[PDB]
């Protein structure tokens, strides 16, 4: 069983606002 | 509004908005720095490219940005060959035996021969050594990504160059949650080695598929899904025998010593 995925249904994920100008 | 849209996953759209501001104002860089992220979002990655260039010229403080940046685009093509089998991918530190076998599989895979690839990732999964360790404090017995393909296996970008690096070779990794825009695709890291050294890293954060066959919100890296062909695309995930970690959510990493 090691290193595998027990469930490989759609996972939903928390999103990440995230900046668009910056290059720093 | 190119902004708005972004945030609603709708990318032709928000590419065709921001297009057009980029036409109006073509000397602003930083219309260009978003649209040079969005395009390697959207995985078009000369167009990305080009952007970046005329970033470097029009904003010369970003060319450190651009060298970084433009050579992980070039990363991104490998990733695209090294599935397909074409293409071997260098491994960094000790050599693990185990590689071998997951290497052959993809080139199995490439010409249908795909009971002997599953045959040879038994083999290769068989081998590796399970390394328990923590995600912050979290314990896990072993870890390893979702994608059968690479198992206990991290792909990195390190100076310039696109490498696996065996998760046993790994001592400890440190990420912070994405940031900026390129971060949805490549995610900053710092790797500690188990052989002692230390070094920078950006992370290919979405699975290779996931341009060609994922939807926005898989590019973006909204999801994780596996496609009928059992590729999975959207967000890396690693799994351990007690949890999941998406990777955009990890913080700190940390093997035990073998």
């Amino acid at each position: 069983q090691k290193f595998i995925a027990r469930n490989r249904a759609p996972r939903v994920q928390i999103e990440y606002d995230v900046e668009l100008y910056g290059a720093e | 509004i190119a902004e708005e849209l972004l945030r609603a996953g709708r990318l032709d759209d928000a590419l065709k908005a921001l297009q057009e501001q980029v036409r109006s104002q073509p000397s602003n860089a930083t219309l260009r720095i978003f649209l040079f992220q969005l395009l390697a979002v959207m995985g078009q990655w000369a167009r990305a490219q080009n952007q970046l260039k005329v970033v470097g010229e029009l904003d010369a403080s970003a060319l450190p940005m651009v060298q970084t940046y433009s050579t992980a685009i070039d990363c991104e093509a490998l990733r695209r060959e090294v599935f397909a089998g074409r293409l071997t991918p260098v491994i960094l530190g000790q050599p693990a035996e185990w590689i071998a076998p997951l290497l052959q599989a993809l080139s199995l895979d490439a010409e249908g021969h795909g009971e002997a690839a599953q045959a040879l990732r038994e083999q290769a999964f068989d081998a590796a050594p399970a390394v328990p360790g923590r995600i912050g404090e979290a314990p896990f017995a072993w870890l390893a990504d979702a994608d059968t393909r690479l198992g206990p296996v991290l792909e990195v970008i390190v100076n310039g160059r696109y490498a696996w690096l065996p998760m046993s070779n790994l001592r400890s990794l440190k990420v912070e949650a994405p940031s900026d825009l390129r971060d949805l695709v490549w995610l900053p890291a710092e790797l500690t080695l188990a052989n002692g050294g230390a070094t920078v890293a950006l992370l290919p954060a979405r699975y290779a598929e996931t341009v060609e066959h994922g939807d926005d919100a898989a590019r973006l890296g909204r999801k994780t899904e596996w496609l009928d062909s059992g590729l999975p695309v959207g967000q890396r995930l690693f799994v351990t025998d007690a949890g999941e970690t998406a990777l955009f959510d990890l913080r700190e990493l940390d093997f035990e010593p073998t």
